[PDB]
């Protein structure tokens, strides 16, 4: 199903009209709340004296119809950015006239123009409207994908259509939506309506959107080509589109009187839905991470927290992660047990963080598939779950298995070990402190021993994304600084967003750790060769692990582990958005930090500009030893 | 109350047309209420307009009537809010009105409509910022033109030739326009840009020369040889609706302004009369054929007032 609405600029009988779109099979109706012809004036006597009504009866409809079923528009007349002091003036109380009618409605959005560069007194009047009272009425801006100037026939002899180049210019339609919210200091009622022409731009153009916070997408009747049988049908290209804005789950607008007048205006709306029908279907991935979509959450600290049953329940629910832990088990037996030593010998197999044991069964299914003899300790300090292994292990495991209830930093093991299993891994690897835990323990693996996970590493890539960028501004609570919201990284499934450059890596740790002097703290400088015109909103986070040899894990798009949810990306954002233009590198510095009693990461983009560097001491988050 | 006739007439008057013969054709909108639309009323008696009983025949349109044109004695060409263009042809007795074609090729409101000089095509201006050429005869549009950057404004034909008219739009372009050019249109103004270009009048005699008015309610004559503006000033403190020459051997301007008032202006533009008459937008003016000194001006105040002109 696609949420459909139909835009009109004459509606004679509001009943009637609603009635129609209805029957048409339109969600809602986008139309004027006061006569788009019908100018007033308010300064100059005698039209300000006008007798009323002023416009049509809010007694017309259902209050219920009002909220859900009616968009409003402004009048095409009020011109709030005129260079005539008059038509301001009345424009500016026009505006906030219509506006307030909308309120007084309680309208769940309102159609608001950009069709030019200057909408400078637009935003400050609207601004004025939203901090006049606290409400929830989302405010479209019509913004078209090409400007109507760029857009014009080559026609006028003297005023021809200029065919240079214009890289930035084809991108003037943005810089307007961008300076408009810049303006509104970022409001989240103020959202954008993009408009499509029959001439599409450059996908370059297109990608400028990608972050953008796009509520709707308006069709004019005129960019509908005709099938063979008359139907109204769209170019592959222009359908390219409609199907990438699906995946942004955008309402769709139908404008314009029907062209397609042997069949109904149900025909524009049969081919969206069929082309929504007709995309390709979620994969479990998709599907797993169905409401979680640009969903801020803290990352997870199975250290300094106990974690709860349910927690666990999610961690064991991704069975392709635990057949790859299989695997590797299986893979390291066989190199360490000949089959000649078969049965004279047994390996000592330590899960190190064992929960609810989902490692121990593999690691058990690893020895019954290399027909090779395994000792189990599972070391776990969630006395909670302590509870549970203990249950398995009387129930189930039997004596094959110790349940230790230690921390693996404290644990004087009985005997050395042969390897060592782990999932104490993160979105960006190392922030569960898997480093330290794992350099805790290792005393106690044999010089031979082996770690499974041998090795992670931590990749970054910039990413613009507004929409996000205003959720983690909207993370500001009381008694905290106003900004420490910027200075936290957030576990969340990235969509309304664009990546600007290439993951690099940015931190790696290897265990066993060999080093005479081991030092987990970091300090890395990355350098992102960004080839479009955007703005930084701050860098996504993924990792990579080599569990043994070729077996792998990945959360890193490129290399991402097919069919695994056990992990989303981690987000890095910051205070202040930095506009980067094609060509331009961004440089950004990450530091792993350390005391005695926390780690924390901070962080600085040095350019293209300078940043402040985000959480200095982990004074807005530190993870707990 | 003629067959078919409505009962009353939206209060929003927009176009005063006189036939050859005198008669006195209305256009009149509702721009408020709960039915937003309009209707077409012909005043055999000129005088008594507004009243709806004393009408020689009446009608209701789908929607708003934003422009109005004449086409020869019988024929009424409506620019409407659907983004249609309608043909309304007159009764044969002349007692009643009837759509001749209604067709939706506008995808905004059509906001102007002028007649090309055969009377076998017309052109429209559109807030969809196409203007389009049609066959009267044929009800179709021959050719369709996206010039312009902003929705249009004004669409006035020449006098004389079925190939030309001027187009002016929110773009602060005014197009001379010529359908033999292969490039149609022609960008031409004043010396230095200026406030948009809100109203167009082509001169009677004067082929060549037209008028503009802007939204800062100046009057501007034009010659498009020089392609530089001979004439200005300030008639009007508020934007310029509509510009009407006399009938007159030398013409006289009509000036209406949202500032409510009209004005009567010589070759000079000099003020020769204005008129506070209207307490609302003063919308058309019309100069009666039968008397060239009466000159009939409507408001969005309901009030048809008809001026003797010095
Ligand atoms: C299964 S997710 C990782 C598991 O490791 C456990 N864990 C994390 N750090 C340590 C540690 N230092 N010693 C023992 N168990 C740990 C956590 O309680 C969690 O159940």
């Amino acid at each position: 199903r696609v949420s459909s609405g139909r835009d009109l600029n004459c509606v004679p009988e509001i009943a009637d009209t609603l009635g129609a779109v209805a029957k048409q099979g339109f969600d809602f109706l986008c139309m004027p709340v006061f006569h788009p012809r019908f100018k007033r004036e308010f300064i100059q006597e005698p039209a300000k004296n006008r007798p009323g009504p002023q416009t049509r009866s809010d007694l017309l409809l259902s209050g219920r119809d009002w909220n859900t079923l009616i968009v409003g528009k402004l009048s095409p007349w009020i011109r709030p950015d005129s260079k005539v002091e008059k038509i301001r003036r009345n424009s500016e109380a026009a505006m906030l006239q219509e506006l307030n009618f909308g309120a007084y409605l309680g309208l769940p959005a309102f159609l608001l123009p950009l069709n030019q560069e200057d909408n400078t007194n637009l935003a400050r009047v609207l601004t004025n409207h939203i901090h006049t009272g606290h409400h929830s009425s989302m405010f479209w801006m019509r913004v078209p994908l090409v400007a109507p100037e760029d857009l014009r026939d080559d026609i006028i002899e003297n005023a021809p259509t200029t065919h240079t180049e214009e890289y930035s210019g084809e991108e003037k339609t943005w810089m307007w939506w961008h300076n408009f919210r810049t303006l509104c200091d970022y409001s989240k009622r103020i959202a954008v309506a993009l408009e499509i022409g029959a001439d599409l731009p450059s996908n370059h153009v297109i990608d400028r959107w990608l972050g953008e916070p796009i509520k709707a997408a308006i069709l004019p009747t005129s960019i509908f080509l005709t099938n063979k049988k008359g139907f109204p049908v769209l170019s592959k290209m222009h359908q390219r589109l409609i199907f990438r804005l699906l995946k942004l789950e955008v309402q769709f607008i139908i404008t314009g009187t029907n062209h397609h007048s042997e069949k109904e205006f149900c025909s524009y709306l049969q081919y969206l839905e069929y082309l929504s029908q007709n995309r390709p279907p979620p994969n479990a991935y998709e599907l797993f991470a169905k409401g979680y979509e640009d969903y801020l959450q803290s990352p997870l600290q199975p250290l300094m927290d106990n974690l709860e049953s349910q927690t666990y329940e999610v961690f064991e629910k991704d069975p392709i992660k635990y057949s790859q832990y299989q695997q590797a088990i299986y893979k390291c037996l066989l190199d360490r047990v000949p089959e000649e030593e078969k049965d004279t010998n047994v390996q000592v197999l330590m899960v190190l963080g064992a929960g609810r044991g989902p490692l121990v069964n593999a690691s058990l299914r690893a020895a019954k598939q290399a027909d090779r003899r395994i000792k189990l300790y599972a070391v776990e300090k969630n006395p909670n779950a302590v509870v549970t292994l203990e249950n398995w292990q009387f129930e189930e495991w039997g004596s094959q298995v110790t349940v230790v209830s230690s921390d693996m930093r404290e644990w004087v093991a009985p005997e050395k070990a042969d390897i060592i299993v782990s999932e104490l891994l993160g979105s960006f690897a190392d922030n569960e402190l898997s480093p330290e835990c794992l350099d805790g323990a290792q005393h106690f693996l044999k010089d031979d021993g082996v770690s499974i996970p041998g090795e992670y590493t931590s990749f970054l890539a910039p990413i613009s994304s507004s929409k996000l960028y205003n959720e983690v501004r909207a993370c500001r609570e009381k008694d905290r600084d106003p900004e420490a919201q910027f200075e936290m990284p957030y576990v969340v499934r990235l969509h309304n967003f664009h990546q600007l450059s290439a993951p690099q890596p940015c931190f790696t740790f290897s265990h066993p750790n060999r080093d005479p002097m081991i030092d987990n703290n970091r300090y890395c400088t990355l350098e992102f060769p960004v080839e479009v015109n955007t703005v930084l909103h701050g860098f996504a986070g993924y990792f990579e692990t080599v569990l043994y040899q070729d077996i792998t894990l990945s959360i890193r798009p490129e290399t991402h582990s097919p069919g695994m949810f056990s992990w989303f990306p981690i987000l890095f954002p910051i205070k202040q958005p930095i506009t980067v233009r094609e060509g331009q590198t961004i440089c950004v510095r990450f530091w792993r930090c350390s005391n005695s009693k926390k780690v924390w990461y901070e962080w600085a983009v040095t350019a293209p500009v300078c940043s402040a560097i985000h959480n200095p001491t982990g004074r807005s988050y530190t993870i707990g030893l | 109350l003629p067959p078919n006739a409505p009962a009353c007439m939206e209060r929003q008057l927009e176009a005063a047309r006189y036939r050859s013969d005198g008669a006195l054709l209305l256009g009149a909108s509702s721009l408020s209420g709960r039915c937003w639309a309009g209707s077409l009323w012909l005043f055999k008696d000129p005088c008594a307009a507004p009243n709806e009983g004393f009408c020689s025949a009446g009608v209701q349109t789908e929607a708003g009537v934003a422009d109005l044109t004449w086409v020869g004695e019988r024929g009424i060409l409506v620019a409407s809010d659907s983004g249609a263009v309608e043909l309304w042809e007159l009764d044969e007795n002349e007692t009643l009105i009837v759509s001749k074609f209604c067709k939706y090729e506008h995808d905004d409101i059509v906001s102007t409509v002028s007649v090309l000089s055969s009377g076998t095509q017309a052109v429209s201006g559109s807030k969809d910022i196409c203007i389009k050429v049609w066959d009267l005869a044929q009800q179709v549009v021959l050719s369709s033109y996206r010039a312009h950057a902003a929705q249009v404004t004004c669409v006035a034909a020449s006098p004389h030739k079925d190939s030309v008219f001027l187009s002016c739009s929110e773009d602060n372009r005014i197009l001379l326009w010529d359908t033999r050019c292969p490039k149609p249109a022609s960008q031409i103004g004043c010396s230095a840009p200026g406030y948009l270009p809100t109203s167009l009048a082509w001169h009677p005699q004067q082929s060549e020369v037209f008028v503009f008015g802007d939204e800062n309610g100046t009057v501007s004559l034009v010659d498009t040889k020089s392609t530089s503006c001979v004439l200005s000033s300030a008639v009007h403190s508020q934007c310029v609706t509509g510009l009407v020459f006399s009938p007159h051997s030398v013409p006289f301007l009509a000036s209406l302004s949202e500032d409510c008032s009209l004005a009567v202006l010589d070759s000079s533009l000099s003020e020769l009369f204005r008129s506070q008459a209207h307490r609302d937008f003063v919308r058309d003016a019309t100069w009666s054929p039968l008397n060239h000194s009466l000159l009939t001006t409507v408001g969005w105040d309901h009030q048809v007032v008809h001026h003797v002109v010095p």
